[PDB]
Order: C-alpha cells, then sequence, then structure tokens
RNA sequence: GAUGGGGAAGCUCCGUUUCAAAGGCCUGAUUUUAUGCAGGCCACCAUCGAAAGGGAAUCCGGUUAAGAUUCCGGAACCUGGAUAUGGAUUCUUCACGGUAACGUAACUGAAUGUGGAGACGUCGGCGCGAGCCCUGGGAGGAGUUAUCUUUUCUUCUUAACA
RNA sequence: CUUGUGACGGCCCGUGAAAAUCCACAGGAAGGAAUAGUUUUCAUGCCAGGUCGUACUGAUAACCGCAGCAGGUCUCCAAGG
RNA sequence: AGAACUGGUACGGACAAGGGGAAUCUGACUGUCUAAUUAAAACAUAGCAUUGCGAUGGUCAGAAAGUGAUGUUGACGCAAU
C-alpha cells in the first residue's frame, strides 16, 4: 500500500527481520505508442504494510533479483 | 420602472389583511429592513439579526436596540436623562 | 473653525491619511501633527498618542468621527487619521 | 525625530517570537535587497528567566536563571517600539547583515549574547526587559 | 358537568412552558461582599435572543474574587448596550447604562429596570421589552425608596435593592400587527399551549358556565365575584368597573 | 442503471445514513456510507476558522501528530492570529498607561 | 425515577439537589509489608431514557440448496496494553526556517483556567463534484440484410486505505 | 436527472437541542545532559479485542383487519421516448 | 422569429386539458370539526374591547406535604372573557 523509490531502501528493507515474503510481478506496458517495454514490481509484504518497488528497466531489475537475500521467499508472477 | 403606487413592500400581501393593517406593516417594516450607520465603524452597514439586535457586518460590532428600529425615541430621551444626572451628580 | 486650515493644508502643503501612511510617517520622524477623528478605535487612538510621545509630535483630536474628517480633508471617503508633514502655507503648527 | 535606534527596546507583534521583548542593534531604514522594506536586526530572549525565592539554593538558581536568546530580521511593521532603552556593546560586532545566511555564526553569536543577556540579569539590570510579557 | 378549561390548566399536563431553546434563567449577579462594599467590572460577550422572549439577552462574563475562575452572569440587555463594553456593578460603580447601581445610591428621576423586590433576589420588576422603571425619592433614614412601576402602581422598596440603569431593550415590539393565525401560533409555539382560544359562549353547556342555549349568549352577568369557586370564575373576575372607558383613569 | 441500496440497517435518509454512489472494480454500482463533514476549529477571539489547522471529526484528533494540530507561535491551535496581535498590543499599552495613572496619582497626593 | 428528607392509618405520595457529616484522583513514602500513615487536589452530587439524535475503527473479488461489510483470499484501520530499535534533541539542556501569513518526521510540561469541535432552521438562484443519461473514434461479440443501412444492441470497470 | 458541497441572498414578536467524547492554548509544579542522557503526539516492531441480533416476507398470501379480505401500515434507488 | 412549398381545411390530430357572465344572502380571507348519514352561514383566526394581578400576588392543581403549573416568568407579562 506504500511505494518505495529507493533501491537502498528497498534493500535495506528486505533484511528488517520480519518480512518472510516477497513477489514479483511482470507488466508489458506503452512508454509511448511505438514501444512497449516490461515493467516489473517488487513486492515486500511487511508485517503491517506492503511496500511496492517499481523498475521500468529490465538490467536494473535483473541486478535487483540477483541481489535478494536468499533467505527471502520470492514468488514469480 | 415604479411597479406600485402604494403599496410598497407589503405588495407581498396582495389583497387581503385589509388596507390600513398593510399600511402601518408597510411603515414599520421599512424601518425594520433599512440600513443604519454604525456608531463604531461609521458605515451604512448595520442590520437586524432578531428581534431587538443590531449587528453591524464589518467591525463585528453587536448592539442591543429597538425590535423594528436601532433605537427608539424612549430611549434616547432616557440616555439624555442619563447624561444630565450624571453631569449633575459629579459636580 | 478649524476645517479651514485643513482646507489650505491640502491645497498648499503635504500630508497622509490613514493609519498605516501616519503610522509609517510618524516612525520616520517626518510628521508635525497628527488628527484622531472622534470615534477611532481607541485601540489605535492610544498606540497613536504612544507613537507620538516617543516621535515628539504635537496632537489635536478632531471633533467629529471618520466622515467628518473626511470631508474636512475634502474627500470623499472616510479618513480615521491625517498626519501633516508640511504646512505649505498654513498655521496649524503654530497654533493649536 | 526617528527613534528605531541601535539601543532600543521593542515587542514582537508578529511572528513565532511574537510577545518576546527585543532590543534593536543594527537598523536598516530604507530596507535592503534581501529585504525590500524597514527592518531591523534586532536580539531577543526565547526563555525568559524563571521567578527565584530564598528557597532555591544555589543550584535551583542556576537553573531558574537560564536564558534563551535568538536573533532575528523583523520589518518595522512587526514591532512596537519602547521608551525602555538596553545599550548593546558587547554583541553589536557579531550581530551582522552577514552573521545571518548561513547556520553557524548565528548560533555562535546566539552564544554571546545568551552569555550577555545572563550576565546582565545577574545584576539589577533591565529588570522589565527580563520580565515576561503577560498577555 | 364537566371540568371547565381554566381549571383544567393547573394540573400542567400539556399546559407547562416550552423551555427547550431558552438560554436560562435570565437573573442579576448574586449580591456578594463587592458589590454592597465597592464595584465590579464585566465584559459584555454576546447578546442573544431569547426564544418565547421579546427582549434579547446579555451575556456577561465575570471574575470570580475567590477562585481562579471565570464565572458568566446573562443579564436583560437593556437599550444601549453593545458587546465589548465594560458593565460595572456595584455600591460604588458609576451611574451609566448598563450599570447596577443599588436604589439607595442613585438620584431621582433616573430611569433602571430589572429591578429587585427585595436585596438578593437577583431582580424582579420591569423585566419585559421596552419598560422601565422611575424613582421619586428617598428616605434616608430606615432607608427605603419610592419607585414607580410600569403598571402605573407606586411602589416603596429597600434602598439596598439593585437595578440595572437603562430601558430594557425590544420595546414597540406590540406595535406591528400580526396579520396571521400563523404569527401568533409560532408566537405562541414557544411559550406554552394557550392558543387557539375557543369562545366559552360557543361552548356546550357541560363544558363552560356560559355555554347551552339557542342562541350564543351568556344569560347570567358576566362580571364574577372574588368569592367564587373554581369551576365559576370565568369572565370577568372582580371587574370594578366594565365597558368602554371613556374620560381620565382618575389613579 | 443499477439501482442501490443502503449497506446497513436503517433505512431513513438521516444525517448519519448519507450515501454515495460509488463503481466498483467488479462493475457494478455499489453504495458507499460518507462521514458526516469536517468543521474547521474556530478562533476564541475573532471567531473566523483560523487556519493552519487539520479539520476532523473530534476524535479523530487523537490519532494525528502535534502538528497537525498547532501553529509555531503563542496561542498556537487556539486564537486568531491578528486575534493574538491586537492583544499582544492592547496589553502593551494598557500596563503602560497604568505605570503613567500611578505616577500621575502619586504625583497629585504629594502636591496636597 | 431511587437516596437524604417531608406527608399519608395504609397501599404509597411529593421531590431529583432539595433544611445531607452525601467522595475519589494522582504523585509519591515504606521497601517487617502490605498499603496505613507523608501530602495535595477536587465539589457534580444515584440511575434510566433513542436499533431514525450524538458515536473510534473495513473495503474489494469469490464462495452456499439456503450465510455473509460476519466465511475464504487479499489489502487496511481503531482502541487498549506492553515494550525494543532507528530517527529526533541536549554541553546555549527541553529543535529549527520564513519579514509575514506560516512550514517540517519528531521537536518535555502537573495542578488549574480558557477555547474549539460534537452542535444543528427553511426557501431561491448560482458555481463546483460524483453517479446516471447522450454521443464520437477504436478493439471484440450478437441481430437484420428481397432492398437500404461505415447499420441496431451489447463489453471496455478500478473499492477502502496511503 | 438525482445527490453532495461552497459562497450567497430572502424570512421571522419563530433566530431554529443537550450530553457523552476528543483536541489546543494559557500556566510553569516537576524532571532533566556530556563519556552521557532525555524523549514514545516521528518511523518500524509484539499481543488482545468480550456479550447479544444477523435466515426470510415486509404485503391484492409471511403484519393488523375472525381469512390466502379490492381496506390499513414508516422509508431508501428511479432508464429511454 | 420569418419565408416559400405541400394536403379531401387537416394539424395542443392519441394522451393530456378552465365553461362564462349579470346579480342577491351569508362568512372577511388561508385553516379546523361531528372516524361510520349533517364540512356549513358552525369553530378558530388576525384586529378591537373589557377585567384581575407588583410575587407575603392573580388564575389553577393536590388528601397532605419542607407539595405544585403559569414560572428558565414580572404589566410591550401572565391569567379570564
Ligand atoms: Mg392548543
Ligand atoms: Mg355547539
Ligand atoms: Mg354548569
Ligand atoms: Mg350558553
Ligand atoms: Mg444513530
Ligand atoms: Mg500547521
Ligand atoms: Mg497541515
Ligand atoms: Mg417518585
Ligand atoms: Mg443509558
Ligand atoms: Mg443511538
Ligand atoms: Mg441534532
Ligand atoms: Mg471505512
Ligand atoms: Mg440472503
Ligand atoms: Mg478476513
Ligand atoms: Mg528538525
Ligand atoms: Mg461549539
Ligand atoms: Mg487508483
Ligand atoms: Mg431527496
Ligand atoms: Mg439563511
Ligand atoms: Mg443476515
Ligand atoms: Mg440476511
Ligand atoms: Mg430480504
Ligand atoms: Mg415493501
Ligand atoms: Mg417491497
Ligand atoms: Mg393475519
Ligand atoms: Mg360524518
Ligand atoms: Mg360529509
Ligand atoms: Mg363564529
Ligand atoms: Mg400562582
Ligand atoms: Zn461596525
Amino acid at each position: 500500500a506504500r511505494e518505495i523509490t529507493d533501491i537502498k531502501q528497498f534493500l535495506e528493507l528486505t533484511r528488517r527481520a520480519d518480512v518472510k515474503t516477497a513477489t514479483v510481478k511482470i507488466n508489458k506496458k506503452l512508454n509511448k505508442a511505438g514501444k512497449p517495454f516490461r515493467q516489473t514490481k517488487f513486492k515486500v509484504r511487511g508485517s503491517s504494510s506492503l511496500y511496492t518497488l517499481v523498475i521500468n528497466d529490465a538490467g536494473k531489475a535483473k541486478k535487483l533479483i540477483q541481489s535478494l537475500p536468499p533467505t527471502l521467499k520470492v514468488n514469480r508472477l | 420602472a415604479k411597479r406600485t403606487k402604494k403599496v410598497g413592500i407589503t405588495g407581498k400581501y396582495g389583497v387581503r389583511y385589509g388596507s390600513s393593517l398593510r399600511r402601518q406593516v408597510k411603515k414599520l417594516e421599512i424601518q425594520q429592513h433599512a440600513r443604519y450607520d454604525c456608531s463604531f465603524c461609521g458605515k451604512k452597514t448595520v442590520k437586524r439579526g432578531a428581534a431587538g439586535i443590531w449587528t453591524c457586518s464589518c467591525c463585528k460590532k453587536t448592539v442591543a436596540g429597538g425590535a423594528y428600529t436601532v433605537s427608539t425615541a424612549a430611549a434616547a430621551t432616557v440616555r439624555s436623562t442619563i447624561r444630565r444626572l450624571r453631569e449633575m451628580v459629579e459636580a | 473653525s478649524i476645517n479651514q486650515k485643513l482646507a489650505l493644508v491640502i491645497k498648499s502643503g503635504k500630508y497622509t491619511l490613514g493609519y498605516k501612511s501616519t503610522v509609517k510617517s510618524l516612525r520616520q520622524g517626518k510628521s508635525k501633527l497628527i488628527i484622531i477623528a472622534a470615534n477611532t478605535p481607541v485601540l489605535r487612538k492610544s498606540e497613536l498618542e504612544y507613537y507620538a510621545m516617543l516621535s515628539k509630535t504635537k496632537v489635536y483630536y478632531f471633533q467629529g468621527g471618520n466622515n467628518e474628517l473626511g470631508t474636512a480633508v475634502g474627500k470623499l471617503f472616510r479618513v480615521g487619521v491625517v498626519s501633516i508633514l508640511e504646512a505649505g502655507d498654513s498655521d496649524i503648527l503654530t497654533t493649536l | 525625530a526617528k527613534f528605531l535606534k541601535a539601543g532600543k527596546v521593542a515587542v514582537v507583534v508578529r511572528g513565532r517570537y511574537a510577545g518576546k521583548k527585543v532590543v534593536i542593534v543594527k537598523p536598516h531604514d530604507e530596507g535592503s535587497k534581501s529585504h525590500p522594506f524597514g527592518h531591523a536586526l534586532v536580539a531577543g530572549i526565547e526563555r525568559y528567566p524563571l521567578k527565584v525565592t530564598k528557597k532555591h539554593g544555589a543550584k535551583k538558581v542556576a537553573k531558574r536563571t537560564k536564558i534563551k536568546p535568538f536573533i532575528k530580521v523583523v520589518n518595522y511593521n512587526h514591532l512596537l517600539p519602547t521608551r525602555y532603552t538596553l545599550d548593546v556593546e558587547a554583541f553589536k560586532s557579531v550581530v551582522s547583515t552577514e552573521t545571518f545566511e548561513q547556520p553557524s555564526q548565528r548560533e555562535e553569536a546566539k552564544k554571546v549574547v545568551k552569555k550577555a543577556f545572563e550576565e546582565r540579569h545577574q545584576a539589577g539590570k533591565n529588570q522589565w526587559f527580563f520580565s515576561k510579557l503577560r498577555f | 358537568g364537566r371540568v371547565i378549561r381554566n381549571q383544567r390548566k393547573g394540573a400542567g399536563s400539556i399546559f407547562t412552558s416550552h423551555t427547550r431553546l431558552r438560554q436560562g434563567a435570565a437573573k442579576l449577579r448574586t449580591l456578594d461582599y463587592a458589590e454592597r462594599h465597592g464595584y465590579i467590572r464585566g465584559i459584555v460577550k454576546q447578546i442573544v435572543h431569547d426564544s418565547g422572549r421579546g427582549a434579547p439577552l446579555a451575556k456577561v462574563v465575570f471574575r470570580d474574587p475567590y477562585k481562579y475562575r471565570l464565572r458568566e452572569e446573562i443579564f436583560i440587555a437593556n437599550e444601549g448596550v453593545h458587546t465589548g463594553q465594560f458593565i460595572y456593578a456595584g455600591k460604588k460603580a458609576s451611574l451609566n447604562v448598563g450599570n447596577v447601581l443599588p436604589l439607595g445610591s442613585v438620584p431621582e428621576g433616573t430611569i433602571v429596570s430589572n429591578v429587585e423586590e427585595k436585596p438578593g433576589d437577583r431582580g424582579a420588576l420591569a423585566r419585559a421589552s421596552g419598560n422601565y422603571v422611575i424613582i421619586i425619592g428617598h428616605n434616608p433614614d430606615e432607608n427605603k425608596t419610592r419607585v414607580r412601576l410600569p403598571s402605573g402602581a407606586k411602589k416603596v422598596i429597600s434602598s439596598d435593592a439593585r437595578g440595572v440603569i437603562g430601558v430594557i431593550a425590544g420595546g414597540g415590539r406590540v406595535d406591528k400587527p400580526l396579520l396571521k393565525a400563523g404569527r401568533a401560533f409560532h408566537k405562541y409555539r414557544l411559550k406554552r399551549n394557550s392558543w387557539p382560544k375557543t369562545r366559552g359562549v360557543a361552548m356546550n353547556p357541560v363544558d363552560h358556565p356560559h355555554g347551552g342555549g339557542n342562541h350564543q349568549h351568556i344569560g347570567k352577568a358576566s362580571t364574577i365575584s372574588r368569592g367564587a369557586v373554581s369551576g365559576q370564575k370565568a369572565g370577568l373576575i372582580a371587574a370594578r368597573r366594565t365597558g368602554l372607558l371613556r374620560g381620565s383613569q382618575k389613579t | 442503471a443499477q439501482r442501490v441500496t443502503f449497506r446497513r440497517r436503517n433505512p431513513y435518509n438521516t444525517r448519519s445514513n448519507k450515501i454515495k454512489v460509488v463503481k466498483t472494480p467488479g462493475g457494478i454500482l455499489r453504495a458507499q456510507h460518507v462521514k458526516k463533514l469536517a468543521t474547521r476549529p474556530k478562533c476564541g477571539d475573532c471567531g473566523s476558522a483560523l487556519q493552519g489547522i487539520s479539520t476532523l471529526r473530534p476524535r479523530q484528533y487523537a490519532t494525528v501528530s502535534k502538528t497537525h494540530k498547532t501553529v509555531s507561535r503563542a496561542y498556537g491551535g487556539s486564537r486568531c492570529a491578528n486575534c493574538v496581535k491586537e492583544r499582544i498590543i492592547r496589553a502593551f499599552l494598557i500596563e503602560e498607561q497604568k505605570i503613567v495613572k500611578k505616577v500621575v496619582k502619586e504625583q497629585t497626593e504629594a502636591a496636597k
């Protein structure tokens, strides 16, 4: 329910010691009339709120999923 | 244009209640709805809120007065008498 | 009366109209005399005497309200206070 | 004659320090580029000293005499000049136009004016200036 | 016969006054040490319309001299009182409109209103809109004052009773004709259930002394002696005279 | 042209039972009740709606931080700013007048 | 409508702050120990009375033979209570900036007092919002087609909360 | 069109509830730091949220009129021409 | 708003939708009542007039009361016609 725009804050937020699960949503969006790109959403289920991080870059998305802690349950959908 | 000859504000009562009664009701409502000078702010902004309550739109002052006018003649006579008694008793 | 002296001030000298203008002038020390209408808010009156006393300025109280003072200076609106910056050709500063 | 001089005590009527005694340190009648209006460089007190009686001994006196000063640019329209006065010599140098525009010299000027205020208040000088305006 | 209407009011079933919207009982400030030894100052805050009352109310705020509180009083507003006006009450108060000077310390010919009949009962006399009391003279020994009530009767009351200077605001109210059963309906809707009134002569004889007959007529004399019992007092009670008043009252 | 119904058991169009028809992600029209509108706080002296303060129902003020309920001036969340200015002016002037009156009184008593 | 009271032979009646000795509230002190002494404070002075008045806080999708704002899934909020970390602030002890209206992530505060909200009529017109109605383009589906009809109907939606 | 809302204006011898409850301010009692504190109106974190109603009709058949009676019974939403 | 053209003079084409005038009696008017035979010229009403009362009071209630209604009232009021 709360959006996060800082990657450092997000990666820190993945180590809050209360979060157990997260999900990664892939969307197909259009930047303008010609070019469709792939939207990726990072949602971390906090104890009290849901934090969503949105990335419009595929490369950054790959680097970030690579950088998630292994102890966190990730869902692909 | 001039809409009525004599009824004026009491045209809303139509042909009923009798001529004379409508006459003095007009005579009083004209005073009731009129605008009065602010004794404090000096403007034509004093209106009647309720019976006897006269307040000024600007300067936010309210003065207790007559039910149908800002002040009656008896009030003026009383105020003058009080002033006479004050300047008689202090000197 | 005194209104003729005021009129000659207006036609000859310089002056200000209004509370903000007069307090600004009195703050700068350019005011020689101030005139207060009868029904001026007494708190405003009192701060005016305090300012004048701080500025060593003569004070006169108009025997009339805002409307009478405004007509005295020859204006179609009401004036609560006037400040005299220069007499020009008048005599109010010497008398009263 | 103009009266807003470099030693007059005034009262702030508007702003965060409304009702606080201030002393004019540096006047500016014809405004400035940063402030196109008649403004000053007053120094005041935010937390007035508490009342002290015979009963308090040797530390409650010290705690109850603490002074929190402040320095600000204020429009002349937001001051009431007083007939009182309080000379400024020990901290007229530190308070200046360039004393502001960065936080540091503000705070070490506040320190000097705090020292000057508490020194005067320790002696029997300017009780009215240190007395809180009740309203 | 049946119990007549005027008897039926005393039970107070539906005949009690409608007191929802009234702002409170309009009483003077209680008579304490300050008033009988000096004067006290007050501030007029609100001038409020009172439901079921022609005169407006004056809501004056006082200071409690014994405890740090803000006693608030409800006065009847005199004509000429304004919000923010300072009000002085006490023996040593200055004789000004809205002040509450005791009748002992006020010269003859003064106008007062809301006058106490005994000291400390917080105002009885002359409490209606446009009404006032004349002070005629004093009796310094065995302190005593003679005053003129709105009824025209002369009454002698104690010199320590209080009364506010001025005339009750709202005068001339009864001058405007109502023109409408609706206007009277709304007027009495906030006072009590006493309207409309049915003529006794148009009643059956079981309902009223006047009722009955093949023509609407009272039959007997309509002037009822004061020695009559409840249920007979229907008409002109203890009428000294009757008929149109031609000439001076000679009071 | 769907027609909605009250979502609660009070069928009377009272103040506490106002509704606002809204469209849901399900594509249907569903009535939703709206709470009574908040009234702005008012100044103690000038009687006007003093600004800078959040406007909520009275109980809901217990939930928000101190910042939303006050201003950083004396009489912050209580009195109008112009009211504060005029009362400061009144206080100063009347106190100075009190000193003036006492010096005049001691002068006149010393004269006789 | 109890109580203190006052009537009535009595069933009971009056009265709801009245001719009353009409109480609990916080801090602490003592750490035989539990709570009395240490204090201070305060003066309404029972209770009942509204499923349409006032009122702390929830929405969406799905599910049953019959329940759903109650169940399931997801996402919030309020009250009460404990609390730990981060943040904030302090050597000028209890923050700063803006001339000002005022702003922020915070940014001590008891007794007592003041103020605000709760909290408010009806009617006429005007502005603004939401929903509905109308309609264009486009992407699907259905109907009529002896003849005509870029045609007729229909789906294109986004809650509380931040 | 329905409805909500704002600024208004008209009307009154009618000026059109109260309480619970929450907050702010004034006040400065008290408590407070430097080798360390103070702070839970800032963020995050932990636990709990008791009791009763919840189906259905609400009317030319589920209510009252002896009844499966052309009677009576409060209210919400209201498409096109 | 106007102008041509057109039709078995039709055209607010269904629906929807005031008859009018001259007078007399009576009530001024809006309003209310005999649920289930009488809605009126009856009642009420605004206006007018009269009476009582300054509270240790007027009118009225209770068996009594340290009891009540008017009365959160005070003659521009309350009460009775
Ligand atoms: Mg009746
Ligand atoms: Mg009959
Ligand atoms: Mg009989
Ligand atoms: Mg008869
Ligand atoms: Mg409710
Ligand atoms: Mg703010
Ligand atoms: Mg805000
Ligand atoms: Mg009882
Ligand atoms: Mg209850
Ligand atoms: Mg309820
Ligand atoms: Mg209500
Ligand atoms: Mg909700
Ligand atoms: Mg169901
Ligand atoms: Mg659930
Ligand atoms: Mg900060
Ligand atoms: Mg309020
Ligand atoms: Mg959205
Ligand atoms: Mg409606
Ligand atoms: Mg209105
Ligand atoms: Mg159910
Ligand atoms: Mg159900
Ligand atoms: Mg149902
Ligand atoms: Mg139904
Ligand atoms: Mg139905
Ligand atoms: Mg049945
Ligand atoms: Mg019949
Ligand atoms: Mg009939
Ligand atoms: Mg009749
Ligand atoms: Mg009586
Ligand atoms: Zn005014």
